[PDB]
């Protein structure tokens, strides 16, 4: 589990109820603007 | 993963600040 | 078509946007006194260090949101963890 750590963790994020707030809210306008 | 996590210190200083 | 123009699309200004955010992130709101102190100069240190790993590691414009979106959940997390004890 140790060694696919980074496959096991993909999945859980495809179902973090946060994370996917605030992926898609944040990314939504990343500010950039001279 | 290249060290996602902080070293205890840096998280010891933050939560000793509540606003 | 497409050479290298990956990095001419990202701007420095886009990513001090980022790296501002990352601070803000684990600290919110520091006070006049805490912002000239050592201990939030190494946090900003921490900030410009991550970003550069994130930068280079990246490769994709997508991976580097993705790559910070996880990163300040990992924190997130054991911030929360902490304050269960400092009530």
């Amino acid at each position: 589990d140790s060694v696919t750590d980074s496959q096991k963790r993909r999945e859980i994020l495809s179902r973090r109820p946060s994370y996917r707030k605030i992926l898609n809210d944040l990314s939504s306008d990343a500010p950039g603007v001279p | 993963d290249a060290g996602n996590i902080l070293p205890s210190d840096i998280m010891d200083f933050v939560l000793k600040n509540t606003p | 078509g497409v050479r290298k123009g990956w990095h001419e699309h990202v701007t420095q200004d886009l990513r001090s946007h980022l790296v501002h955010k990352l601070v803000q992130a684990i600290f919110p709101t520091p006070d006049p006194a805490a912002l000239k102190d050592r201990r939030m100069e190494n946090l900003v240190a921490y900030a410009k260090k991550v970003e550069g790993d994130m930068y280079e590691s990246a490769n994709s414009r997508d991976e580097y949101y993705h790559l910070l979106a996880e990163k300040i959940y990992k924190i997130q997390k054991e911030l929360e963890e902490k304050r269960r004890s400092r009530l």
